[PDB]
């Protein structure tokens, strides 16, 4: 009789879990729609 | 059986059970027409 009985598939298909810590969290993002992004930095600074 | 009246019947056979596989194949046509053809050869070609 083993042919008679089919196993009970599923629900869903679970897959392993993986960290989702990405550093996007502290750091900063920004919504740019060109093809580049530039960010100007003095380097030093100023006399006195 | 063909059982009497007083036999005290017993355990019979029972038939064993087949399973057969069909793998359901796949059968594919991949014709070529040109759009110029389409467009201007008013028998409907691509239903034909």
């Amino acid at each position: 009789g083993g042919y008679l009985v089919d196993p009970q598939t599923s629900e869903t298909i679970r897959g392993v879990l993986r960290s989702t810590a990405s550093l996007r969290q502290i750091a900063s993002v920004v919504n740019v729609e060109a093809t580049s992004f530039d960010v100007l930095v003095d380097k030093t600074d100023m006399g006195s | 059986g063909w059982a009497s009246e007083t036999a005290a019947l017993s355990e019979t056979a029972t038939p064993q059970i087949d399973r057969i596989t069909i793998p359901l194949h796949e059968l594919a046509a991949m014709p070529k027409a040109s759009q110029r053809l389409l467009d201007d050869s008013a028998f409907d070609i691509e239903t034909w």
